[PDB]
RNA sequence: UCUGAGAGUUUGAUCCUGGCUCAGGAUUAACGCUGGCGGCAUGCCUAAUACAUGCAAGUCGAUCGAAAGUAGUAAUACUUUAGAGGCGAACGGGUGAGUAACACGUAUCCAAUCUACCUUAUAAUGGGGGAUAACUAGUUGAAAGACUAGCUAAUACCGCAUAAGAACUUUGGUUCGAAUCAAAGUUGAAAGGACCUGCAAGGGUUCGUUAUUUGAUGAGGGUGCGCCAUAUCAGCUAGUUGGUGGGGUAACGGCCUACCAAGGCAAUGACGUGUAGCUAUGCUGAGAAGUAGAAUAGCCACAAUGGGACUGAGACACGGCCCAUACUCCUACGGGAGGCAGCAGUAGGGAAUUUUUCACAAUGAGCGAAAGCUUGAUGGAGCAAUGCCGCG
RNA sequence: UGUACCAUUUUGAAUAAGUGACGACUAACUAUGUGCCAGCAGUCGCGGUAAUACAUAGGUCGCAAGCGUUAUCCGGAUUU
């Protein structure tokens, strides 16, 4: 297998209503790229025409979804759909090695972040804060 | 082997090319025990060179038992 | 699954072209021995079921059976 | 029950008196019928040829301290053997090891007897039992284990072994053998195992 | 024919077919119950093999042998002729 | 003969007629209550419904060219065969949908039938020609797949040599629907790989094939005997019924057909009808008999239903193939796909019916000189007092 | 399978109890509420001006790590 350096887990470490989920999607199919099935042109682009989130906080929740990509084994985990709670987001954080903090611009008022970002910040985990928001 | 654990019983029978244990068998070779030493089976140097002369050899576990009786002894000249 | 299924279908697809070819063979030699009713082609019939019978695909009553059907039309003519 | 607690209460009731001065005995209260609030002669039909047959199984039963699953198992091993059901049934029963430790004189109560059997002390065929399920034939040598030989209370019921024109036991050496079975005069007195026979419709 | 002997025998009943005869065969049987002697009626189709002709309305002796037609199982043997 | 239970049920009371109940072994058990162990054996009757998952016979170079690399400059010592080709693939196990019958129990007709290795051993492995995969190239391709172009080996495809024996023509002989032999016509067996000695030949040496030939092996059609229900089902049946000729599976057989035909079964209730897998084995009783043939040993049947063909000796083939019908995954909607009535296990009904089971240790086959491998067969084990057994 | 069997290998009475029903058929029953209400029950059948069949406390017997229950074939019903 893959170097022992190289076993490395990341939660979706957000809240949904933050385009979060569409996020966590586009990282499997960005990580999970192959091309004998034909995935490649199946989900090729990812984005909503949102009138209800629950679809996708629920739809698109990956409980576990482990992937390789060229240095690594990336541990993609949306577990979190949820706007606030603690044993989805606080599983994501045990078992990541690192983090990637889900935020916004276009809806700054989103209400749930804040504790999500306390939780990750109590094992000092890296953290990577990603916008997508921004169209 | 066969029956009760730590007791086992083990039912010697003839085959062809295809046939199990204590099935379908052309004649019942006898009844050895894995864990004892000594046959009571139905061998008499008369039905091992029955078996061998009408073809279909048996299982292939009673053959020292066989080898013993000095089976091999005589019909490996009476083949030639 | 067993391999071997594959394997013997492989062996038994070639041996179906093969044998196909054979049979074909031998029952056109006997059409030609029915058109031209002679102890030659009955020889040839014998000759060609000889060899069918020595390898073992049909079991040599086959080839008894029918030359012995294609001799009694040679006691017709 | 194959077992018991107290002893005494079967002893009286079954009419039958399983130690003949020391469980029909002066200890206080001693009986000889049916105690309690229900000692009484049922004006009901409780008397039959199976109410009898009921009661001598139950004393032979209580007096052996075997299992009645084992009882039928004897039955069951004995019908292998063509014979007489009763004699043999019987004479089986008695064999039972228990029974025969208790006959030498190796315990002062079946109970106790069981107890001491199933503890892994009793040598027969030179396989210590421990489970005492191992029907003994004339000439078993029962032994004691070298546990046993040194234990109060059954060495002070082998010191005071008891011998049967039917038996006979080493006391010293805390043997016994098994003579020859009791056939039709050595059996107690108040016991009759014929209508255990006569309790099976189905032979 | 080396065939050995079968007990087959019957009163064969007509020959309508070609060198075919249909015979009738009462065999008693024994009721498992009451234990009385009770016959039964069986038909059986014997082939004239050519150069024997079941007579009909007499007893026919068949014996057993592979099939000659459709439903004829059987090739006749032996026959007792008229009086 | 081993052997056999009674009482209760009616009129004020009596009896009679008749009936019902408990009184017995026993569980694929379950069930309340609780619970000692282990041994031991049991473990969907109902669901034959799809079967997801692993698994349900693998072994082969001492058959071959090369692939393919470890050490070697390479040759090669070396690893197996992707592929061609060999056997087993039908084994095993499963359930019994359906199957009531020669399938069965039994002696057989097989005069009609083969059986690979094996087997009774007589005959052979003489000699080739040329392919074909492997290899290589291109093509369609997301893959699935996929076509074209060539080269070459063998135990590979295709003739001949010899070829006893033998298939098979004509005559004689013999014989209870043919047994047996003489004369005599026709006619055909491939293929060699590998190891020691020997220059080689040859000898030893191991595989692969060859005919002939005593049987087993699995089974073929019929077969007397018996083989569920079916009258609140009486007529049913046009290969129906049989014949000559021809063709035919392994073969006799209207097996099937051209021709020639009108008959066949049947009130002892024909035909039809649906069902049960049949024998041994499973209980009760003294007996009469009843109770299952689930699973199982043999046989038999499907192996998702219905066909076709090929192989194999045996299959028109559970876990080969093609297809129609039920289904299905992914997808760019172009496309390809298969079966636990194999083991388990899943879904259900039910009271419930075991491991989503381990090694082939021992046992089966298969094959390999051999190392051996696999078995979900086997042997274990779990599993639920699941049942028995004994124990405190 | 450190399984099986051995040796109080060591302390100890300690480590295990439930079921039916007691009127008969067919062993196991005395009292308390209960007026044919409560509830029992396979047959007889149980309770309507003092309940041993009901419900219970209890004692009792049959058993037993299995206990009772239904299930299922014959015989006890010659009572086809």
């Amino acid at each position: 297998t893959v170097d022992l350096i190289n076993f490395r887990n990341f939660g979706i470490m957000a809240h949904i209503d933050a385009g979060k989920t569409t996020t966590s999607e586009r990282i499997l199919f960005h990580s999970g790229r192959i091309h004998k099935i034909g995935e490649t042109h199946d989900g090729e682009s990812v984005m909503d025409w949102m009138e209800q989130e629950k679809e996708r906080g629920i739809t698109i929740t990956s409980a576990a979804t482990s992937v390789s990509w060229k240095n690594c084994s990336l541990n993609l985990i949306d577990t979190p759909g949820h706007v606030d709670f603690t044993v989805e987001v606080e599983r994501s954080l045990r078992v990541l090695d690192g983090a990637i903090a889900v935020l916004d611009a276009q809806m700054g008022v989103e209400p749930q972040t804040e504790t999500v970002w306390r939780q990750a910040s109590r094992y000092e985990v890296p953290r990577i804060i990603f916008v997508n928001k921004m169209d | 082997r066969m029956g009760r654990v730590h007791y086992p019983t083990y039912r010697i029978v003839a085959v062809d090319s295809r046939v199990k244990r204590d099935g379908k068998y052309i004649a019942l070779i006898g009844h050895l025990n894995p864990a004892l030493k000594e046959n009571k089976c139905k061998i008499d140097e008369a039905v091992a060179l029955e078996w061998l002369n009408k073809g279909a050899k048996p299982t292939d576990t009673v053959r020292s038992l066989f080898s013993q009786t000095g089976l091999w002894k005589k019909f490996v000249e009476s083949k030639k | 699954n067993i391999k071997s299924n594959e394997k013997r279908l492989r062996q038994n697809i070639k041996r179906n072209l093969n044998n196909k070819g054979q049979k074909t063979k031998l029952k056109t030699n006997v059409k030609n021995f029915h058109k031209e009713i002679n102890l030659d082609n009955l020889g040839n019939v014998y000759s060609q079921a000889d060899r069918l019978a020595r390898k073992g695909i049909i079991s040599t009553n086959r080839a008894r059976r029918l030359k012995s059907r294609n001799v009694a039309v040679l006691n017709k003519t | 029950m194959k077992y018991t607690g107290s002893i005494f209460k079967r002893s009286r009731r079954l009419g039958f008196s399983l130690l003949e001065n020391n469980k029909e005995f002066s200890k206080g209260k001693k009986r000889k019928t049916i105690p309690g609030q229900h000692g009484n002669r049922f004006r009901s039909s409780t008397m039959s040829g199976y109410a009898q047959q009921l009661q001598e199984k139950q004393r032979m039963q209580y007096m052996y301290g075997i299992t009645d699953k084992q009882f039928r198992r004897l039955f069951r091993l004995v019908l292998k053997q063509r014979g007489n059901l009763a004699v043999n049934l019987f004479r089986v029963l008695e064999s039972r090891l228990d029974n025969i430790v208790y006959r030498m004189g190796f315990a002062p109560t079946r109970r106790s007897a069981r107890q001491l059997v199933n503890h892994g002390h009793v040598l027969l065929n030179d396989r210590t039992v421990d489970t005492p399920s191992i029907i003994l034939n004339p000439g078993d040598k029962v032994r004691l284990k070298a546990k046993t030989i040194k234990i109060p209370i059954v060495k002070a019921a082998s010191e005071s072994g008891v011998v049967s024109p039917f038996v006979e036991t080493n006391n010293k050496t805390f043997e016994g053998t098994y003579v020859r079975f009791p056939e039709r005069s050595e059996l107690p007195a108040g016991i009759n195992e014929s209508y255990v026979v006569e309790w099976y419709k189905r032979l | 024919k080396r065939n050995q002997r079968k007990v087959l025998i019957g009163i064969v009943k007509s020959t309508k077919n070609a060198k075919t005869a249909t015979v009738q065969v009462e065999s008693r049987f024994k009721h498992p119950l009451y234990h009385k002697s009770v016959v039964r009626h069986k038909k059986y189709q014997a082939h004239n093999e050519g150069e024997v002709l079941a007579k009909d309305g007499d007893k026919v002796q068949i014996v057993e042998t592979r099939p000659l037609s459709a439903t004829k199982r059987f090739r006749i043997a032996k026959i007792i002729e008229r009086a």
